[PDB]
């Protein structure tokens, strides 16, 4: 029951599946941290009230309790941080949630332009996560990173993680490839290595050597290894959506004409060829290399006319484009004229020859 | 539909009856609290016994209260912790289940040339420019020109035009009319239209249901008039690409480039996407006509593509199908279908 063709909301959700997952790994990082620390200082007060009970068994007690304390409210405060984390991350995940639930409301109810907003809203979202991808930094900041602030949607995208990514690569391919990449290995050794996976090993290279042994490529090589095992531990989907979907969509609608080789104006325009996405001004490079259509069914026009000219147009539109030109003073017309657009020309009205396409 | 209904309520866990704002730690944080309060207040206790004690069934309980408040904190810590962390890794099973079924990279076949990234780098340039002009800090008139190019990018010669339609839009969205006005009658093109929005925004002079449809129509006539586009050539691509997975995905599923044209498996998408050019069928060979293969009219006033027409007729000869009253090519000729 879709409104013309949107698929079912279940749908979106498996198709971008990433903006579910890294808030997620995020998430549990605080979890496995928080756990550790407790663990950590459990123990250290366990050992240390120890020895107020041997001492009872002197008024060091005092002391203790107060040592007790200033401890204690430590480990408060650290638990603070970590509640006003934990909440800010499920936040990001609630607004995502409501996002789609507000295209469900949508589609279980015109409402066309209701829903063109929306995916307005979805083509925004997408942008945003291609332009702060690969767009260099400023310092951080970058195009992408502005244009979610200022979209008033920063919470559905994460922009820090895809930031961060973009900050280590391109460290490892500019600034004479000074690089922080060790600062990331030694903080994830723990699950990087789990999956023994050859990072360490050509990091190591790497910085012991600083001819494919010496030459360039190994930075490239370098690069593509880190960012292979970034998304496959985050879940980022190492293909921009943006070019997905644009590489489909310029080969879905690249029907079998699209490159086909003061009054004009109105009447260049007046078509409905100078419309075509695809074939516009600044798609053509882009839909050279693509493939065209398939279709079982000839969808043309109902009533055709032939005139001289060649070209086959139709039989009222014709005439209320004549009568548009002549309720506007820029041609001087007649009872039976009529005018061509494709290379201007007037022909009367017994010129016109009516076919039936099969 | 179901899939969503049983996310949200296997989220709805991680948050307390308040449904927000209450999460699990909050019990660690208050175990932990309870338990230095329990030591301050034995400490102002044994501080007040040592005190009087200048000049015994008190100190076999104090201690004894020392011991059971360690014990009630880490035990309750640990605790709430387990069930935390076990809360956590349990919702895994229900984000796993569903959304690791698709791996939507996989579509990516044709892949997009390496060299053409200035273009969709200009298609954004004008999506942004286009949809989400007025949003954004910019300033004079003029001196926002700079700050476009210097921190998101700047288009060709279609700014210019953009910078004047979100100040016009802008101005008037404040209820201060008397610009666009001006605008209106400083461009006399088509009268009718244009009259018509003159009445509108004058019904306006004299609400928030008024200025979403005159906002509109000052839009529309813009771009009609300054002939740049009404929807982006990038919002309508992305459309067509967000419908044809579902098809792509069965014919994937079917299966288990292509022939280096025509992909398969004939995507339909809704009609004003696709009445922009005539695709035509022939009837007696069943091939759409191309650039090379164009239609030919017969005589009969039918339409049969060349080829068939040339294999019909070997080089020509008078045999004349389709009324069977046709002829030869002396009274065959070229069409070119115009959706006018
Ligand atoms: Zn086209
Ligand atoms: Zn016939």
């Amino acid at each position: 029951k879709s409104i013309f063709n949107e698929p079912d909301v279940d749908f979106h959700l498996k198709l971008n599946q990433q903006l579910f997952h890294i808030p997620y790994e995020l998430l549990s990082k605080r979890i496995k941290h928080t756990q550790a620390v407790i663990n950590k200082e459990t123990k250290s007060l366990h050992e240390h009230t120890a020895a107020l009970n041997q001492i009872f068994e002197d008024e060091l007690a005092l002391a203790k309790i107060t040592e007790m304390i200033r401890k204690v409210d430590h480990i408060e405060r650290f638990l603070n941080t970590q509640i006003k984390s934990y909440c800010q991350i499920l936040n990001r995940i609630k607004k995502r949630l409501e996002f789609f639930h507000e295209l469900k409301d949508i589609k279980s109810q015109g409402t066309r332009t209701k829903l063109i907003q929306w995916y307005q809203s979805y083509t925004n979202i997408l942008i945003g996560d291609y332009l702060t991808r690969n767009n260099p930094i400023k310092y951080h900041w970058n195009s992408g990173v502005v244009f979610l602030k200022q979209s008033q949607l920063d919470d559905l995208i994460d922009y820090d993680v895809l930031l961060e990514a973009n900050r280590i690569s391109t460290s490892l391919l500019h600034e004479r490839n000074l690089l922080p990449l060790i600062s990331w290995i030694n903080e994830n050794k723990k699950t990087l290595t789990k999956k023994s996976s050859i990072l360490e090993f050509q990091a190591r290279l790497q910085e012991y050597i600083e001819l494919n042994l010496l030459d360039d490529q190994r930075w490239s090589v370098l690069n593509d290894l880190f960012l292979s095992d970034f998304y496959s531990m985050y879940g980022i989907s190492q293909n921009d959506p943006l070019l997905i979907y644009l590489s489909l969509g310029i080969s879905s609608l690249k029907t079998r004409d699209c490159l086909h080789p003061d009054l004009q104006l109105f009447t260049l325009h007046s078509l409905k060829r100078k419309n075509c996405p695809v074939c516009s001004e600044t798609f053509k490079p882009i839909t050279q290399a693509l493939p065209f259509a398939h279709h079982i069914q000839s969808q043309l026009f109902e009533n055709p006319i032939l005139l001289p000219n060649g070209n086959v147009y139709d039989s009222k539109k014709l005439k209320k484009l004549a009568k548009t030109l002549k309720k506007q003073n820029l041609i001087s017309l007649n009872p039976g004229q009529i005018m061509d657009p494709v290379d201007m020309k007037i022909f009367c009205e017994s010129d016109s020859i009516k076919m039936y396409p099969t | 539909s179901e899939l969503l209904d049983s996310f949200e309520t296997e989220f709805a866990k991680f948050y307390t009856d308040s449904n927000l704002e209450e999460t699990n730690l909050q019990k660690c944080l208050d175990h932990t609290h309870e338990f230095k309060s329990q030591l301050k207040k034995l400490k102002a206790h044994l501080n007040k016994h040592i005190q009087e004690s200048k000049p015994k069934r008190k100190r076999e309980l104090i201690i004894e209260k020392l011991s059971k408040s360690q014990r009630q904190w880490d035990h309750s810590v640990k605790k709430q912790i387990k069930y935390v962390s076990q809360q956590s890794n349990r919702f895994n099973k229900s984000t796993l289940n569903k959304l690791k079924e698709f791996d939507i990279d996989s579509v990516y076949v044709n892949k997009l040339p390496k060299e053409t990234m200035e273009n969709v780098n200009e298609a954004i340039g004008y999506h942004i420019l286009r949809y989400s002009i007025d949003n954004m800090p910019l300033g004079n008139k003029n001196e926002a020109f700079q700050y476009l190019k210097d921190v998101y990018g700047i288009t060709n010669k279609e700014s210019t035009e953009f910078i004047e339609m979100g100040q016009i839009v802008h101005d008037l969205k404040k209820g201060d009319t008397e610009s666009c006005l001006k605008w209106c009658s400083n461009e006399m093109s088509n009268h009718t239209a244009l009259s018509s929005l003159k009445f509108d925004l004058y019904t306006l002079s004299a609400v928030n249901k008024e200025l979403k449809e005159c906002t509109s129509l000052f839009i529309k006539e813009y771009c009609a008039a300054k002939h740049i586009f009404f929807d982006s050539p990038l919002f309508l691509i992305v459309l067509s690409g967000l419908i044809s997975f579902q098809f792509f995905i069965k014919y994937k599923t079917i299966r288990e480039w292509t022939t280096k044209d025509e992909l398969p498996f004939d995507v339909k998408l809704p009609d004003f996407l696709t009445h922009f050019h005539p695709i035509f069928i022939c009837p007696v060979l069943k091939e759409e006509t191309t650039t090379e293969n164009p239609p030919y009219s017969l005589a009969c006033h039918h339409i049969i593509s060349k080829k068939a027409l040339d294999r019909l007729s070997k080089n020509g000869t008078i045999t004349f199908k389709c009324c069977p009253v046709n002829t030869s090519m002396s009274s065959t000729k070229k069409v070119r279908f115009v959706m006018l």
